[PDB]
């Protein structure tokens, strides 16, 4: 392996105003995403689960 | 053998410039304590600043447990409310 | 420590500085009136005379008022003090806060 | 006429001198009080209570009342 | 038993909750005295307009603020700890009955000689006879001879419970497969309530505890017709 | 200049402190609360005890 | 203890130790943990009431295997299996 | 415009993916626990590692690439790593602290001693015994690791790093075999419930230990490691002895003097 | 970059003080009513 | 007079009894005549009139000693609107006694707690002090 | 403390206002429930 | 013999407030006396002051516990 | 914009703020559940129902008040608000890490919410003692949903002390050193601490109570070897250094109040006001079994639980005495901040004397699980932490907001506020001495007349916290926008305005060391 720390240490200096988390390029975005999705629609699914679990069966 | 960079060679951002800057003695980014001077209006300690205001804590005594705050302004020489040691601003960069 | 002779003698040389400031000033009455005592005479004399080298009448009225107010609930301090200074008043042209209304609430 | 020269320094210290003596000689007036009116009247009640208290008499004043389960 | 408008401890029984009544009076007063003087210094600090806001020395006096209540203190541990071992001081008792908490009553046995066993149960309100006390009045009381020392076991069979009796100054926690022990000396005749003192489910408020203390006489002849 | 506790604290001390023992006292003595107070020197004892 | 090499404490003198000492060290567990190893004879079965603890079923399986169930070592409440 | 030497970070959505995972783990095992069902349970764990994958990610972007991590921002992480472990220490002294109550005083349902009557322990001079040996190896060669990296010997640290790491799982892999061949299991009383609590979350913080020792591994393999700026590896060896420390008592306590 | 100065340094806006007391009334009622409403709840399924 | 936000970083004015001598002055920018009652001021004293005087004062200062020191009617307002809020408190608990609370239990009606007063001095309830020792057993009364 | 004049002055009238809603708002669904508690212990 | 007994004296074995080891150990102590006196043909009546220190002392439940674990094989104390 | 700046935050002051409005609302829940316990008992009877759901309440009253309120506004609110500000410090040490504390909160919440709404509630105390707690007496996922509840509110706090330390330890000035910082920074790292040391214990315990509860484990089960007692030790060992956490930010916080409303530049006896914070944090990790005078343990070591809790009587009344010193010849400002802060230290000092009562273990014997306790534990939490909550909002306000508070309802607030506190908890006093057991939903007939009283003064109480809603809606409504401030010079926190920029001391103070 080479050293390729210098092209991402330009990468992520680059002056495009773009938080940490989203400067890597397109699959930040994607990432972040499926992330977000998985959280919030698993928290407005876990709000489904309690009213069902708050009324016997 | 080799193959480990070194911080001369990969290091970069804030930390180079806190590297490169302690190489010549110098502390832009207030790592240090400043030592005082004897205070006096002939020889008041000099405050740096990138602006026209800057906030000055007096330890006015060795061992002091409250600290003295003000606004030292750029302009005249300014004095602690509590000891009067003189404090002036230098701006730059 | 020292006396309460010393302390005296040292507030009289503070505000006897012929070319004292006006913040040396402030900083003088302002430190003073921290202490647990209405400050003698002698020491509001020469507090007066250096308003006077500062051209400053106002904050004179003004130390006048501080003595009255740290002397608290002893409402014969103040007469007393003002007894002392009436020939530095009279010779300095320095009216009381009462003489000018300013007791008035 | 002339006004006499008044106490002018540590009033203060000599307010608070004066109330906390205060505070201590009163605080010794309720500590005398307090063992007077409440520690000794429960000392001699329950001493004098007891000094000729007959238990077997209390229980069969207890007993012809009916509130035993097990004497009647 | 409590009284209405009560302010202070329940009469006590024995000997050993008359020592803590003792002891609370000699507390109290000092709970009362130390209120009082922060009451009193803060009005003392806030009716003047003489001031001193300069720096205060501080070292000489917190010697006074240490040293006074450490002295305090230590009046209050002497007899606090006195009482404390003239608790479990070694005693000879005469009688060793069990008690075991249940969900939602107390059971007692008394096997020195005979299996005697019997349960508990709160009369409800609806069931009280005229005179009788609300939430603590009992089916089944608790028989025991008076002016004797008894030894009392206490374990639980399902959840914890604390069999309790303010008068005699008792409370010794009911806790499953363990035994702790309390001794119980009753100096008068009567009937003494308690109620159980850890939250222990639905009917936590409605299993009380009601002690009947008789001549030995009348306790054996007792303990023979509940066989 | 008379502030507003000038113009209106004598009116709000007294409608307040007799609005507030009327009412308290209303809910201390006419609707019926318990309060349970010691029957010493005020219960006359009556009989309990039945065959 | 009983090595010397002090003085200077570095990356040849660690190897040294990690080569010399600590993986040999490994090698001799093994080997001994390898001459004891094969099965015991499983005890009797007893059905104590200290032991396969029972008061909710597991949440996978039947509810009555343990979540590392070992069927030669390990008994059920009612016991062995077969 | 800053003219202080601390690092102001860009607004990040992984605390709220993070705390969300929390959410939806905890109700997952109150689902799996009660109601049958592991759906919230899975949706959890995989954001859970979405957000430390990302987090962690930006870290590095943070410090090797943008070069935010100063001399005063890495003695903060310092701090903070020892605290962390710190309060890791506290959590196992629980559970030392539930087993020595368990068996210096056996109650009779155990027959009064201990080990509890019906209880077989484990030889402690077998695999007990070798995985001791694996994980005190484990801390020598991670030490010649770090020499390495400090003496600039990019080759000797990926050898004694993957030799740490091989230890790691050699161990992970015995302690599940000794899990299988164990005759009693965590439902076997206390003895069973403070054996496998114990050395359960002390192997998956083994397990999360040579996690971060392989991301370190994969680090050093990339460069990102100065001779004198690496404080991941650092706060990864720091973690490794802490797990090596807690099985040198776990061993003591419960595999040696518990037998 | 954000906003700055009173009112403007918080999630909720004080732009105008009547939407603002119904937002309040939302916020801080929702909480108070919270435990009524579970106590109903429950006494509703036995 | 008019002071602004922006102003926080810089030397203000204050009215405290115990920091007499403020940092600066209360009124900054002079008139014409200002000026010159300034420009007298550098002069006797004597020769300044008590208006003058009273000018000097007012430009250095805001409020006099007796002015910042003066006592208000806030605690009438504070007193009575306390009182007033309590007073609505018990309308509260009005509301509650007559829509919430139900019947209280049967225990509490006067014959009840007659034959329970007297089963509890039966039983000698309390008799060192703090009950049955309140009843006279041989005069058959509460103890006057 | 000195402060600016109030920006938006909030009159007496308006005070009563802002003060019944909330009281309102934390007595009226409280309230309700309370007052139909025998409802829900008996249904 | 030397018999009058009331109930369980003190023990300085067992001087605390937990007493669940008073009663596990008379209760050990009595079955292994009767076990015995059964097996070399002697009378059990030897074991009799452990019988009434664990009767005195143990709840019912237990000894009915422990009863039945003996019967089935698996009470966990050694006798 | 709103969601970067809300949701993705980074900032101290930002962070802060949204703990402040977590921790109001949470004071809503717990007041609403607080006025249902006094409900039940303002009259003779059963209101609700049994105790199973009249404990649910009081379960929920105490978490809510003490993890969701208390917790929240004290530390993750005041302390990310004033401590950077007061160490001239740009923000926290880990500001991205500082968004998930509180965000943890929230599902926190939740999650108890959950526990109270399925099956039949959580009815155990927040002790949550076994075997009630277990899977027998309390069966289906309530008491799951609590310990989890438990365990996100622990990551929340633990994370947020090693950020507190590290911040404290690590990003003041370089000249200044750690005894050249205010009480309230030196009361958050000490509370940082204790956080630090004590919830792990309290993550292993509950931990132990889930696996009993679903694992078949018998930590706490007698049958399988073991032990309920091990719970109480566990939890209690967490349990008193909880309740010197919830206290020390208030002494923080009544040390600045009667300082700055005293005129004084500094408090009294500084160091020794250190000294005792230290002192009262150490010695409340030995004293635990305070909580277990009842459940059998042998008389040495009920002699030692004893003596060693009532030593921190003297730590503890070095500040209260250096408190009053402080007053001693101060321009005494009567502002309601000052009443708060004057209110704390007459009402701490009389719940502080009633559990060195409690501290007896003989005493204790007939005091423990009665109203007595009660008394104690809400004079030094619902009038010491409360006070200290109220004065430190009051007198902070202005700088947080910008806007400033009508002093006159203000003091309106705290007078009805202290008449129903002291109605409401001081006739307890007597309910304990004369027997009556804690967490009843209902009473013997005696003591029907302090029961009374007590629920009367609670709806006192009620109309202090409406009003206190009422008041802080007439701030933001009328825009009284601050000007000055007096003492900048020693309250650093105010230096930068009111209120200060989003980004402040990006520029770091300058100290030099002499
Ligand atoms: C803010 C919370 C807080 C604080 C500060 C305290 C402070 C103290 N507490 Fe309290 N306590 C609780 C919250 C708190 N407590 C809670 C929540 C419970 C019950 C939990 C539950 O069961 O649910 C509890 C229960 C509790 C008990 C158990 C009672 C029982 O359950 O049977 C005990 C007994 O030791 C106790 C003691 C003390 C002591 C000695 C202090 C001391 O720190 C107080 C020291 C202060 C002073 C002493 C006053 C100031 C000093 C002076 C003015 C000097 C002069 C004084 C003397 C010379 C004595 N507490
Ligand atoms: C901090 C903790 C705290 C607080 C504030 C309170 C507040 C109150 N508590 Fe509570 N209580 C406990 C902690 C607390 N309590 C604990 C730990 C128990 C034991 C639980 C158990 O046994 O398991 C208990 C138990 C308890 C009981 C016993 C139940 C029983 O044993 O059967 C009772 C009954 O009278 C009671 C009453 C009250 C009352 C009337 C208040 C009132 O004073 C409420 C008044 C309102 C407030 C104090 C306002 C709240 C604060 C805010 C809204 C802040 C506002 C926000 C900003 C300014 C930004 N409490
Ligand atoms: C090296 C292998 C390690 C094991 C890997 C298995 C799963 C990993 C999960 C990690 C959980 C860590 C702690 C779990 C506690 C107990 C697990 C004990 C370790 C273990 O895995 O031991 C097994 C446990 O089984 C079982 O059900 C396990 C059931 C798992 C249920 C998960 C419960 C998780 C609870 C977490 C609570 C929160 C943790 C604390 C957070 C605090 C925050 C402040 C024993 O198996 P057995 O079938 O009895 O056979 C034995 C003889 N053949
Ligand atoms: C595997 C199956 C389930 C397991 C669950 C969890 C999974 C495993 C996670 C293991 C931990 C991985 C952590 C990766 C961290 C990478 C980021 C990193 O290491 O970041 C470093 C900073 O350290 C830092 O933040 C260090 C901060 C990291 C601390 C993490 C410590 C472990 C925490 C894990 C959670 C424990 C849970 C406890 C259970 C009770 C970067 O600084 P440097 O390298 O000095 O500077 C870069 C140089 O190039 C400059 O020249
Ligand atoms: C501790 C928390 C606070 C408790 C104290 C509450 C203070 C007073 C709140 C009043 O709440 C309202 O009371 C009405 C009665 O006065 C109810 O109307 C009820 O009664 C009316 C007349 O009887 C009917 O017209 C309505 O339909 C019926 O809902 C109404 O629902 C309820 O919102
Ligand atoms: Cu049994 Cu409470
Ligand atoms: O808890 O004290
Ligand atoms: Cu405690
Ligand atoms: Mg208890
Ligand atoms: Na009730
Ligand atoms: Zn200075």
């Amino acid at each position: 392996f080479e050293n390729r720390v210098a092209e991402k240490q330009k990468l992520f200096q680059e002056d495009n105003g773009l938080p940490v988390h989203l400067k890597g390029g397109a699959t930040d975005n994607i990432l972040y995403r499926v992330t977000m999705t998985l959280c919030l629609g698993g928290t407005l699914y876990s709000l489904y689960c309690l009213g069902w679990a708050s009324f016997p069966h | 053998g080799g193959g480990v960079p070194t911080d001369e060679e990969q290091a970069t951002g804030l930390e180079r410039e806190v590297m490169l800057a302690a190489r010549k003695g110098q502390d832009p980014y207030n790592i240090l304590a400043p030592k005082a001077t004897s205070g006096t209006k002939e020889d008041p300690n000099l405050v740096p600043s990138i602006t026209n205001k800057r906030i000055v804590g007096c330890i006015c005594e060795e061992d002091n447990s409250t600290v003295i705050w003000f606004w030292l302004h750029k302009g005249e020489a300014q004095r602690c409310p509590s000891c009067g040691t003189h404090y002036k601003l230098v701006p730059h960069q | 420590h020292e006396t309460d002779e010393e302390f005296d003698a040292r507030w009289v040389t503070y505000f006897n500085k012929p070319d004292i400031d006006a913040w040396e000033l402030r900083k003088g009455m302002n430190t003073l009136v921290g202490y647990d005592l209405v400050p003698e005479p002698k020491i509001i004399d020469a507090a007066l005379r250096a308003c006077r080298r500062l051209n400053d009448f106002a904050s004179a009225v003004r130390i006048l008022e501080v003595v009255k107010d740290k002397a608290g609930p002893h409402k014969e301090i103040y007469p007393y003090v003002i007894q002392e200074l009436r020939p530095t008043l009279n010779e300095l042209g320095i009216s009381t806060p009462e003489e000018l209304g300013l007791d008035k609430v | 006429t002339a006004l006499a020269k008044p106490q002018m320094r540590g009033l203060l210290a000599r307010r608070l001198r004066f109330h906390i003596v205060g505070a201590f000689m009163v605080s010794l007036g309720f500590a005398t009080f307090y063992k007077f009116a409440v520690a000794e009247k429960r000392k001699k009640a329950y001493a004098d209570f007891y000094r000729n208290y007959d238990s077997m008499k209390d229980f069969e004043e207890m007993r012809k009342a009916g509130i035993f389960q097990s004497a009647k | 038993m409590a009284y209405p408008m009560q302010l202070g401890f329940q009469d006590a029984t024995s000997p050993i909750m008359e020592e803590l009544l003792h002891f609370h009076d000699h507390t109290l007063m000092i709970v009362f005295l130390i209120s009082s003087l922060v009451l009193y210094i803060i009005s003392l600090m806030l009716t003047t307009k003489l001031t001193h806001t300069s720096t205060m020395d501080a070292q000489e006096v917190e010697t006074i603020w240490t040293i006074l209540p450490a002295i305090i203190l230590i009046l209050i541990a002497l007899p606090s700890l006195r009482i404390l071992y003239m608790m479990d001081e070694i005693n000879n008792p005469s009688l060793t009955v069990k008690t075991m908490g249940h969900q939602w009553y107390w059971s007692y046995e008394y096997t020195d000689y005979e299996d005697l066993s019997f349960d508990s149960y709160m009369i409800p309100t609806s069931e009280l006879k005229p005179g009788e006390l609300r939430l603590l009045e009992v089916d089944n009381r608790v028989v025991l001879p008076m002016e004797m020392t008894i030894r009392m076991l206490v374990s639980s069979e399902d959840v914890l419970h604390s069999w309790a009796v303010p008068s005699l100054g008792l409370k010794t926690d009911a806790i499953p497969g363990r035994l702790n022990q309390t001794t119980l000396m009753s100096s008068r005749p009567g009937l003494y309530y308690g109620q159980c003192s850890e939250i222990c489910g639905s009917n936590h408020s409605f299993m009380p505890i009601v002690l009947e203390l008789v001549p030995l006489k009348y306790f054996e002849k007792w303990s023979a017709s509940m066989l | 200049a008379p502030d507003f506790h000038d113009k209106y604290g004598n009116a709000v001390l007294a409608s307040g402190a007799t609005f507030c023992v009327a009412v308290w006292v209303y809910m201390a003595t006419q609707i019926g609360i318990e309060w349970n107070p010691s029957p010493v020197g005020r219960v006359t004892p009556k009989e309990w005890r039945e065959q | 203890a009983a090595k010397g090499d002090h003085g200077g404490t570095g990356a040849r003198t660690w190897r040294f130790l990690t080569f010399g000492l600590a993986l040999p060290s490994v090698a001799l567990c093994t080997l001994n943990s390898w001459l004891h190893s094969g099965h015991r004879e499983r005890p009797a079965f007893i059905p104590y009431h200290h032991l396969r603890i029972r008061t909710k079923p597991f949440s996978w399986g039947d509810g009555n295997h343990t979540f590392f169930h070992n069927p030669r070592v390990n008994p059920l409440p009612t016991g062995y299996e077969k | 415009h800053q003219t202080h030497a601390y690092h102001m970070v860009n607004p990040s959505p992984w605390p709220l993916t993070g705390a969300l995972s929390a959410l939806l783990m905890t109700s997952g095992l109150t689902m799996w626990f009660h109601f049958n069902s592991m759906t919230l349970l899975m949706i959890g764990l995989t954001t859970n590692m979405l957000t430390m994958y990302q987090w962690w990610r930006d870290v590095i972007r943070e410090s090797t690439f943008q070069g935010h991590h100063t001399p005063a921002v890495q003695k903060g992480l310092r701090y903070g790593m020892i605290l962390f472990i710190i309060s890791e220490v506290l959590f196992f002294t629980g559970f030392f602290w539930a087993f020595y109550h368990s068996s210096l005083a056996p109650t009779p349902e155990l027959g009064g001693c201990w080990p509890p009557t019906g209880i077989h322990p484990l030889n402690p001079l077998e695999v007990p015994l070798l995985n001791t040996s694996v994980l005190l190896a484990s801390g020598v060669s991670i030490t010649w690791a770090h020499h390495s990296l400090m003496e600039g010997d990019r080759k000797h640290m990926l050898q004694a790093l993957f030799i740490t790491i091989t230890l790691g799982v050699y161990f992970t892999l015995l302690q599940a075999s000794e899990y299988y061949e164990a005759p009693f299991t965590i439902s076997d009383g206390v003895y069973g419930s403070t054996f496998f609590v114990a050395t359960g979350f002390h192997g998956l913080h083994v397990i999360i230990g040579s996690t971060f020792l392989i991301v370190c591994f994969f680090r050093q393999l990339k460069f990102h490691f100065t001779s004198n700026h690496h404080f991941g590896f650092e706060a990864g060896a720091w973690y490794w002895h802490f797990v090596d420390v807690v099985w040198l008592f776990l061993y003591v306590s419960i595999y040696w003097w518990g037998s | 970059h954000y906003e700055e100065g009173p009112g403007k340094n918080i999630p909720f806006s004080v732009e105008n003080k009547w939407r603002l007391l119904a937002m309040m009334t939302l916020f801080f009622g929702s909480g108070f009513a919270a435990p009524f409403f579970i106590v109903r709840h429950q006494l509703l399924k036995k | 007079s008019v002071v602004k936000s922006e102003d926080y970083a810089l030397p203000s004015y204050v009215d405290r009894r115990d920091y007499p001598l403020p940092d600066v002055a209360h009124v900054k920018n002079l008139s014409a005549s200002q000026k010159a009652l300034k420009e007298k001021e550098k002069a006797s004293w004597s020769s300044l009139s008590i208006d003058e005087k009273v000018e000097l004062y007012r430009l250095k200062f805001k409020e006099s000693f007796a002015e910042m020191n003066r006592s208000t009617n806030e605690w009438k307002t504070v007193v009575g609107a306390a009182m007033f809020f309590i007073g609505f408190t018990a309308l509260l608990l009005i509301w509650e006694k007559h829509y919430v609370y139900g019947p209280i239990p049967h225990t509490f009606e006067e014959e009840w707690v007659a034959k329970q007063t007297k089963r509890m001095l039966d039983m000698k309830v309390a008799p060192i002090q703090g009950f049955s020792a309140k009843w006279d057993y041989d005069k058959n009364e509460w103890k006057k | 403390i000195t402060a600016k004049p109030a920006k938006t002055p909030t009159s007496p009238k308006e005070q009563a206002i802002g003060l019944s809603v909330t009281f309102l708002s934390f007595l009226l669904p409280a309230g309700w429930v309370l007052y139909h508690l025998d409802n829900y212990k008996k249904s | 013999k030397i018999k009058n007994y009331q109930t369980a004296p003190f023990d300085s074995r067992f001087p605390n407030q937990n007493q669940t080891r008073n009663c596990w150990q008379n209760y050990l102590d009595f079955h292994r006396c009767e076990k015995a006196m059964t097996a070399k043909g002697g009378d059990v009546s030897v074991c009799e002051w452990y019988r009434r220190v664990y009767k005195s002392l143990c709840p019912i439940s237990w000894v009915s516990t422990w009863d039945d674990r003996r019967a089935e094989g698996t009470f966990p104390g050694k006798i």
